[PDB]
């Protein structure tokens, strides 16, 4: 039973500026089995009105999936990505960098 | 240029209580255009691209019936696959199946694929000649077997030379306004100052289509792979990917390094200078 | 368009 721990980015729809609209978006990949827990957060805050892309793969069989919702950059606010999966001992948390 | 028309499909049991879920997806190239999941209020094929929704209620009955037959067979297999592997019936396991077809730029017929995992590793495919199986393991000599007796590969080519074929093109040409257009990486760079002698150029490719793509650095003219980064290329969300590629080097140098964009939405590879 | 029949493995 080989477990693949999923790769993660978290990043912006359109460069960012503050007080503009945009989407948050949370690429996970690589990861196998396909059951997954992920969240976007705003300030650890899970956000409600969160999607996600219908769950498919890559040639070597590992699943990726897109979760996002719409957000408003601003200077003070922290956003973030939440991650469960069976091969990680407890979530892993990726701060969204605007540059990146 | 080719274009490729696939199924992916994911059964994974649910061996506590009830039936396997299970999630099928079609694509274009790199447009999603149906889906079908298990868990679902509808239980329907769904279209995912407006050009799909040009296909009238048969289509959709049809679709629907084909890929409820689909998970019978997913659901089946994880059974006898559990037997062959002498796993319990207590864990979750899971099958995955892509199956396809290209058209080259003729528009026709080009390639074909069917490929089966097991667990996350290959099980048994079709040969490029679509006329024999590859078994990874004893377990899939099984399968093999009975596919060859059963000419399996026969039906299968005779679908892919033929109905996958004759459909793609019908997409493509229902689809032309967004499936056939090549939309160039809008190409920029940042600069970062990370110390008083040194700065970060990242060198940015967005809303481009389809994913393929080549991002890299030169320093006077050659390549440079030492002291780079680079991500990859991700779904921006609205259809097309983004990609970057970053380089830190000496501050005041910056004149000498080049990003280059490859892309099939180019004409000519683009290079850009931080000016 | 979907393949109209999967065989079992």
């Amino acid at each position: 039973m080989i477990q693949r721990t999923p790769k993660i980015q978290v990043y912006s729809r359109h460069p960012a500026e503050n007080g503009k609209s945009n989407f948050l978006n949370c690429y996970v990949s690589g990861f196998h089995p396909s059951d997954i827990e992920v969240d976007l957060l705003k300030n650890g805050e899970r956000i409600e009105k969160v999607e996600h892309s219908d769950l498919s793969f890559s040639k070597d069989w590992s699943f990726y999936l897109l979760y996002y919702t719409e957000f408003t950059p601003t200077e003070k606010d922290e956003y973030a990505c939440r991650v469960n999966h069976v091969t990680l001992s407890q979530p892993k948390i990726v701060k969204w960098d605007r540059d990146m | 240029g080719s274009h490729s028309m696939r199924y992916f499909f994911t059964s994974v049991s649910r061996p506590g209580r009830g039936e396997p879920r299970f999630i099928a997806v079609g694509y274009v190239d790199d447009t999603q255009f149906v889906r079908f999941d298990s868990d679902a209020a509808s239980q329907r094929m769904e279209p995912r691209a407006p050009w799909i929704e040009q296909e009238g209620p048969e289509y959709w009955d049809g679709e629907t019936r084909k890929v409820k037959a689909h998970s019978q067979t997913h659901r089946v297999d994880l059974g006898t696959l559990r037997g062959y592997y002498n796993q319990s019936e207590a864990g979750s396991h899971t099958v995955q199946r892509m199956y396809g077809c290209d058209v080259g730029s003729d528009w026709r017929f080009l390639r074909g694929y069917h490929q089966y995992a097991y667990d996350g590793k290959d099980y048994i495919a079709l040969k490029e000649d679509l006329r024999s199986w590859t078994a990874a393991d004893m377990a899939a000599q099984t399968t093999k077997h009975k596919w060859e007796a059963a000419h399996v590969a026969e039906q299968l080519r005779a679908y892919l030379e033929g109905t996958c074929v004759e459909w793609l093109r019908r997409y493509l040409e229902n689809g032309k306004e967004t499936l056939q257009r090549t939309d160039a990486p809008k190409t920029h760079m940042t600069h970062h100052a990370v110390s008083d002698h040194e700065a970060t150029l990242r060198c940015w490719a967005l809303s481009f289509y389809p994913a393929e793509i080549t991002l890299t650095w030169q320093r006077d003219g050659e390549d440079q792979t030492q002291d780079t980064e680079l991500v990859e290329t991700r779904p921006a969300g609205d259809g097309t990917f983004q990609k970057w590629v970053a380089v830190v080097v000496p501050s005041g140098q910056e004149q000498r390094y080049t990003c280059h964009v490859q892309h099939e939405g180019l004409p000519k590879p683009l290079t850009l200078r931080w000016e | 368009v979907l393949r109209d029949d999967l065989l079992e493995a």
